[PDB]
RNA sequence: CCCGGCGAGGGGAGUGAAAAAGAACCUGAAACCGUGUACGUACAAGCAGUGGGAGCACGCUUAGGCGUGUGACUGCGUACC
RNA sequence: CGAAGGUGUGCUGUGAGGCAUGCUGGAGGUAUCAGAAGUGCGAAUGCUGACAUAAGUAACGAUAAAGCGGGUGAAAAGCCCGCUCGCCGGAAGACCAAGGGUUCCUGUCCAACGUUAAUCGGGGCAGGGUGAGUCGACCCCUAAGGCGAGGCCGAAAGGCGU
């Protein structure tokens, strides 16, 4: 059995979230939670919330056991960008992109 | 540095207002043109 | 000064090959409360090396 | 004038309820009617503290196109069409199968 | 019903012919960005292909073959308007 | 009992091309022979939209400056309370006219806005607040200048004036 959890339209760059996603790919859930608790990054909080949601879904909707779960898949994709205007010198204007991402976590007992 | 726009309501109304436009034959032509185009605001007067 | 040709995704990856993060090797266990903590740091309940320090 | 009116007895010509009978409850201005016990749907209703009403899954009737029903003739046991004629000084409806006033 | 800040976002249950028809809603191309598998690459010099050609993985098999992916080594070779 | 369109595979002609079929899609297509054209794109420092590179690089707007304790909160270097420190003081204090128009006070929220976080705001939503015989405007009087009954002048339109 595989169980999914997602966070869509998250306020961060995919490049920045992938750095933290790469630390927990293929680990046991307890080990992964310990790793996330001691990473001084903002993406760690978001990733940790998603992992906790996935574990709760596996317990409640599928009758799973916590001690047998592993992080079988994790990935981050790009989302829409918001466009803004920032003035510069001598009356010239630039464009600013505000990037977002989607985060997906899959836990399994096999 | 001093710039080009220095506001004043009395001067605005004496220069571009409805009665000033009505006082002359060319001002009436401005008003007819703007009515024919269908503008929502016809002069600068409130 | 600016580029004359556009760099490639291969070169982007090669430059980024030094950007990976490092994880903490291991955690320590207090001898009285049993909690896990960073080595040489106090725990989240206020213990260090078996003694309560902060109430 | 209108061929189908409130408080009539009709039979259903098309749809999932094809063949059933019922009464007309009210007539809407878009060309649809509400017939009793026909075209039921299950609505997911949210609760509201005001009015002292709880939520739940309710069953209720939904409107059906008027041209999908017919007026029922008890003498023959069949669906029929309607026509109009003047009798004393007034307009009336009549069945087309046997020319009988409704 | 459940996780979460009485959030944003999500997993089930239920509606419907259909929910990768869920309101950022018919179909859903390309540039551009990722996760997984097979093979190549850390003594090697240039328009990046073309002719020759081992080895490895995989599907048939009339057990004789063939097909499909990758491509060490070697001849020739300075884009388009 | 699956149309156009999208995406793979097999065969076929000297070429522009053609035919058959698996998956996606959910209602339209068109033989043969003739007729008519907004009939075929890689370039024009072409036109409109979407997305890359440089790069997680430069920068975050006066070098007047901060430290600690308690509170609230999912979370506090920046919000509230307290003690200490520093800066201006013919201003970086208090008040009128012009210009603007609800930015004013109270409750509640943190998506977007604020070059960072925000429990905070001149941000979102709802409710409240401007009381005159003596302060101003309106009113009586004229300056520079403007308009101007009759009048003079000018192809028309118009110009100057009692």
């Amino acid at each position: 059995m595989e169980t999914i959890a997602k966070h869509r339209h998250a306020r961060s760059s995919a490049q920045k979230v992938r750095l933290v996603a790469d630390l927990i790919r293929g680990k046991k859930v307890s080990q992964a939670l310990d790793i996330l608790t001691y990473t001084n990054k903002k993406a760690a909080v978001l990733v940790k919330k998603v992992l906790e949601s996935a574990i709760a879904n596996a317990e409640h909707n599928d009758g799973a056991d916590i001690d047998d779960l592993k992080v079988t898949k994790i990935f981050v994709d790009e989302g829409p960008s918001m466009k803004r205007i920032m003035p510069r010198a001598k009356g010239r204007a630039d464009r600013i992109l505000k990037r977002t991402s989607h985060i997906t976590v899959v836990v399994s007992d096999r | 540095m001093k710039r080009t726009f220095q506001p004043s309501v009395l001067k605005r109304n004496r220069s571009h207002g409805f009665r000033a436009r009505m006082a002359t034959k060319n001002g009436r032509q401005v008003l007819a043109r703007r009515r024919a185009k269908g503008r929502a605001r016809l002069t600068v007067s409130k | 000064a600016v580029q004359q040709n556009k760099p490639t995704r291969s070169k982007r990856g090669m430059r980024r090959s030094h950007d990976a993060l490092t994880a903490v090797t291991s955690l320590s266990v207090d001898k009285t409360s049993g909690e896990k903590h960073l080595r040489h740091h106090i725990t989240a309940d206020g213990y260090y090396r078996g003694r309560k320090v902060i109430a | 004038a209108a061929k189908i009116r409130r408080d009539d007895e009709v039979i259903v010509l098309t749809g999932k309820d094809k063949g059933k009978r019922g009464k007309v409850k009210n007539v809407l201005s878009s060309g649809k009617v509400i017939v009793e016990g026909i075209n039921l749907v299950k609505k997911h209703q949210k609760p509201v503290p005001a009015l002292n009403q709880p939520g739940g899954i309710v069953e209720k009737e939904a409107a059906i196109q008027v041209s999908n029903v017919a007026i029922f003739n008890a003498a023959t046991g069949k669906a029929d069409r309607v026509g109009f004629r003047f009798e004393d000084g007034k307009k009336v409806r009549f069945f087309k199968s046997n020319s009988e006033t409704i």
